[PDB]
């Protein structure tokens, strides 16, 4: 009874410590040092690709490491995978749920991972010995829907689902490895480094956490949003991330100075961020709204300098291809569309 | 409130565990992101535009 | 060099001629969202009609696909978006067993008033009318007790009552769907119709109301192709 | 003879079909009504200019000006444009009965894509059933006017099988149209919108069955009793009235401007 | 960190009157919709009242609807319940509820016995 008490003031004072050295290390803003280079201008993409040929809305898409190929889930039950080059489908996988919610491309292009609400994570063999397209495995063990899933190679891959918790799977074995608890709200995406030691996780409580692969325990836990965080993506030197919340607002965090660097937020922008992505250079930070629309942030000055207005539908999904040569995105208008 | 000490000691152990750790300035670590951003200036089709010659998607 | 991508375009072809078999399909069926508040007998009424149950009925050759959340969370706003595109959500309440009644509202208003739902229609099944029944004439437990504008709510003209309940039954029951009723008329942002039935336990006909329920649905979604 | 009532409606016609055409060129239904105002305005223009031709190049002295083939393209064209016509409403007004009388099997076996399709079909239908009489069996006259010609009464049996396929339309059409407003009836009583539907599919069948029927009704009688009284130039003149009439009742008052209409008072 | 620290609990008479007081931070407090809720010992949570961005539009529940009232001053981030004529029935711990959204009129979760925007409570007591 007491003792509670005792460990809830415990917390509370470990959190003024925490807290005010932060503030401690804050000297000055990033929006003073880099009040004198230049901006971007303005960035003029257009709609170069449109892929058809799903039913039903687009949750998920992830690009291949070749920067040619594309996967893309659909709520009818396609896993469809397309050359983007030739606008051609490659495969057409049909999924034993129809509610899948995201969806991996390995990083050598032989896997393809696909989860949703039925709480199983399945592996799918592109390459199998003259023959179809098959599920190679069926991870499960988790306790809520599969909300994302990256591979850090053709034999391990981390999910995360909505029992607030994070795994590492060992596909050849078949069972978690490690589990990274610590969230208590639904894990909503997750984001690796560009090393394969660290990955960032983003959940319903407004958090997110930096968790070790080799070791299994969190490092650092940032809280500067207000809202469910939908989307997370690491900068590309892996010193540095962006998320995206419901409060309508993007904001970028560093890792060695444990706090928010910049907020990303416009007066007439209400509607909250669905996914986030940096390009090759990390100049530039594209997010995608509720709204329909996908808008490009000058991720040094904080000002906008773009617009992409092409769906009808909710902006799901949004990537950046490895080269940095094409954006893809997919709506719930059932279109995916590649723009550069 | 059985299950809750238990709980509470592994957040007030997480928050001590994450407060003894390494902080460098922030201007540093923006002086960081502001010369990575610069020294990939060029590399980026994103970022300046690239001719429809070497553009795959013309 | 030109007979590898003549072979691609051969098997986008293909691929193509099976994406049209899966079209058509896709459109012959008609998904539902079986979504009840929890002790409401929703299991029996799929009874009647891991992560996710799916039970597939047939009424006039038309298939009806409907699915019962399983293993999830009791925290409900993430995964329910999922759900957009269903032609309906079957919502469940227990009309005699609650304060359950009261969380039901709130649950069928957080549904009605999203912004994804919000043009998404709702089947509302009264179960636990038996028991609603026994328990209004016996006077075990009062709804003025949980609602104090019980008193003072006279029954409505219309719908005629079955002759072998007591009045004060159907002015119980007539009293929960007009709080439901007051809910689903006031906020008017949003395209979509509530259908209000009485259901029970030793019902059998609830597959032909979910079907002249969908029916007037998909009769209304091609109205408004002629408008705008 | 001025062209006190030709020319005018010819004008208001193609003028109510290019405001439609602009609110409309930027749905299943949305392809039917794009290509029944397109038949529609392809026909008055490529008819009208040749019944004006017949005022500045005669003093009512000649009725064939031109040539001695032109008021037979006249008749050709104008029989060709009403089965056009008539086929393509045919079309709406069974797609509009399947859309609410059987909505599930509408729900699958119709799509949008096979939606192009129709016209190609009954123009196809149409150039048949009007290049017959061309190829000797049936033959054009000119009439009291002699600004048209049109099919001779009597002689052959063209203008019957003409007019009872036009009688099979209407009659289809406005069973489809009844059926419609029955269903909306029905599913007003079993519940705004659907009385904003009742009003326009009343509309639409009045003046319908008001501009179309008059040719069926003229052209089962003796041609002497017709042109003693002038009734076969309001007859044609009805069903080019009808052609004005659609696209206006199609587009123009739609559902959301009827709304605003009753809406302002 | 979105806080929400609630005040005012204690032991009171049945028939004494009580103010909740809620303070919050780290969120803008107009825009979001307040909610008041309540565990009861030995059963799950309820929810007993809420109130709107402005304050325009307001909601209690059966058992409470007449006795309390539910106020919010967004001058100073600050939401009160206002409980009058207590009873033994009313004695419970009450937290007090973020809508998870801004700007929204919906609110799914806020008694979920997990829920992230809610506080820890105060213990209301009502005996002799
Ligand atoms: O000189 C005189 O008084 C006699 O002139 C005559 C003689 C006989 C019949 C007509 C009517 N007309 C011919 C016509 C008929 C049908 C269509 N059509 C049908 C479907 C699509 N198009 C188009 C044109 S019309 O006047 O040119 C006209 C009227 C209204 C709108 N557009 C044009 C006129």
């Amino acid at each position: 009874q007491s003792e509670l008490d005792q460990l809830r003031q415990e917390a509370e004072q470990l959190k003024n410590q925490i807290r005010d050295a932060r503030k401690a290390c804050a000297d000055a803003t990033l929006s003073q040092i880099t009040n004198n280079i230049d901006p971007v201008g303005r960035i003029q993409m257009r709609t170069r690709r449109t892929l058809r040929g799903h039913l039903a809305k687009i949750y998920a898409m992830h690009w291949g490491t070749d920067s040619r190929l594309l996967v893309s889930a659909s709520q009818d039950g396609k896993l469809i995978i397309w050359d983007s080059y030739t606008t051609n489908k490659v495969h057409a996988i049909p999924l034993r749920s129809s509610w899948v919610m995201t969806c991996a491309y390995a990083p050598s292009g032989n896997y393809v991972a696909c989860g949703g609400l039925d709480n199983i994570c399945s592996i799918y063999n592109l390459k199998t010995r003259e023959g179809n397209v098959r599920v190679s495995r069926e991870l499960a063990g988790h306790t809520g829907y599969l909300s994302c899933c990256r591979f850090l190679d053709d034999n391990q891959i981390v999910t995360s689902s909505g029992d607030t918790t994070c795994a590492l799977w060992d596909i050849e074995t078949g069972q978690q490895t490690t589990t990274f608890t610590g969230h208590t709200g639904d894990v909503m995406s997750l984001s690796l480094a560009p090393d394969t030691r660290l990955f960032v996780s983003g959940a319903c409580d407004a958090s997110a956490k930096l968790w070790d692969v080799r070791e299994g325990m969190c490092r650092q836990t940032f809280t500067g949003h207000e809202s469910d965080i939908n989307a997370i993506c690491f900068f590309p030197n892996g010193n540095a991330f962006a998320t995206g919340s419901d409060d309508a607002t993007c904001r970028l965090f560093d890792l060695r100075a444990d706090q928010e660097l910049m907020t990303y937020s416009h007066d007439n922008i209400i509607c909250g961020i669905t996914s986030v992505s940096f390009s090759k250079s990390g100049r530039l930070l594209l997010a995608g709204y509720d709204d329909f629309n996908c808008n490009v942030w000058d991720a040094l000055k904080a000002d906008r300098a773009g617009v992409l207005a092409g769906h009808d539908n909710r902006v799901s999904c949004l990537g950046v291809t490895d080269d940095g040569m094409a954006v893809a995105t997919g709506s719930w208008d059932s279109f995916l569309k590649i723009w550069n | 409130n059985t299950a809750s000490i238990a709980q509470a000691r592994k957040l007030v152990e997480q928050l001590k565990m994450e407060a003894n750790i390494d902080r460098i300035k922030v201007s540093k670590a923006a002086a960081d992101l502001m010369a990575y951003c610069e020294a990939h200036a060029k590399e980026d089709p994103l970022l300046t535009p690239v001719p429809a010659s070497e553009n795959p998607f013309r | 060099q030109r007979n590898e991508e003549k072979a691609q375009r051969e098997a986008n072809k293909k691929i193509e001629k099976q994406l049209q078999k899966d079209k058509q399909v896709y459109r012959a069926t008609h998904r539902l969202l079986l979504l009840g508040a929890g002790e409401s007998g929703k299991n029996t009424i799929v009874k009647q009609m891991s992560g996710i149950f799916e039970t597939k009925f047939q009424v006039d050759k038309v298939n009806f696909h409907m699915f019962d959340v399983g293993a999830q969370r009791d925290e409900r706003r993430k995964w329910i978006q999922c759900f957009n595109d269903v032609t309906a959500i079957i919502f469940v309440v227990a009309s005699s067993s609650y304060n359950r009644l009261q969380a039901a509202l709130k649950l069928f208003d957080s549904i009605w008033n999203n912004k994804w739902l919000r043009d998404t229609s709702v089947i509302l099944f009264l179960n636990k009318q038996d028991l609603l029944a026994e328990k209004v004439l016996a006077g075990k437990s009062k709804i003025e007790d949980y609602f104090p504008e019980f008193a003072r709510y006279t029954t409505p003209e219309d719908a005629t009552p079955e002759p072998g309940e007591d009045p004060r039954v159907t002015r119980a029951k007539y009293f929960i769907r007009d709080e439901f009723l007051r809910i689903s008329t006031a906020s008017g942002d949003g395209r979509h119709y509530c259908y209000p039935h009485f259901t029970c336990a030793v019902d059998t006909e609830n597959i032909r109301r979910v079907f002249n329920d969908c029916r007037d649905i998909i009769q209304r979604m091609h109205l408004r192709q002629y408008e705008l | 003879e001025s062209p006190a009532i030709s020319s005018v409606m010819f004008s208001a016609g193609v003028l109510g079909n290019l405001i439609a055409l602009a609110l409309l060129a930027r749905s299943l239904f949305h392809v039917l009504v794009t290509e029944l105002v397109f038949t529609d305005l392809l026909g008055t223009c490529l008819i009208s200019p040749v019944v004006l031709a017949s005022y500045a190049r005669n003093q009512t002295l000649v009725a064939l000006a031109p040539e001695s083939r032109a008021c037979t393209y006249f008749a050709f064209a104008m029989t060709f444009f009403s089965l056009a016509t008539m086929l393509m409403l045919f079309a709406m007004a069974l797609e509009r009965y399947l859309s609410i009388g059987h909505p599930y099997f509408y729900q699958r076996r119709v799509s949008r894509s096979g939606g192009l399709a129709v016209l190609p079909v009954i123009y196809a239908v149409s150039l048949l059933f009007c290049s017959l009489p061309l190829l000797d069996y049936g033959q054009y006259v000119q009439y009291c006017p002699g600004t048209w010609c049109f099919i001779r009464h009597g002689r052959t049996a063209y203008l019957q099988l003409y007019a009872t396929l036009l009688l099979l339309l209407i009659v289809s059409v406005l069973a489809c149209n009844f059926s419609v407003i029955l269903n909306l009836i029905r599913m007003h009583r079993r519940s705004a919108e659907e009385t904003d539907h009742l009003i326009l599919l009343a509309i639409m069948t009045i003046t319908f069955a008001v501009c179309s029927l008059p040719f069926t009704i003229f052209a089962y009688m003796n041609e002497t009793s017709s042109r003693k009284e002038k009734w076969d130039l309001q007859a044609l003149r009805f069903l080019s009235i009808n052609s004005i009439i659609d696209p206006w009742v199609f587009a123009i008052l739609r559902p959301p401007v009827l709304r605003l209409m009753r809406s302002v008072l | 960190q979105v806080q929400l620290q609630e005040s005012g609990g204690g032991l009171v008479q049945p028939g004494g009157s009580l103010r909740l007081s809620c303070a919050a931070s780290g969120f803008t407090f107009s825009n979001y919709k307040m909610n008041w809720v309540r565990q009861a010992p030995g059963k799950g949570l309820e929810w007993v009242s809420d109130i709107s961005q402005s304050g325009a539009s307001i909601s209690y529940t059966g058992s409470v609807k007449g006795r309390f009232t539910i106020s919010r001053d967004n001058a100073k981030n600050t939401l009160y319940l206002q409980m009058n004529s207590l009873k033994p029935e009313d004695t419970a711990v009450y937290y007090c509820a973020r809508c998870p959204a801004p700007f929204t009129r919906d609110c799914f979760d806020v008694t979920s016995t997990t829920y992230a925007y809610r506080g820890q409570g105060t213990q209301v007591t009502v005996s002799s």
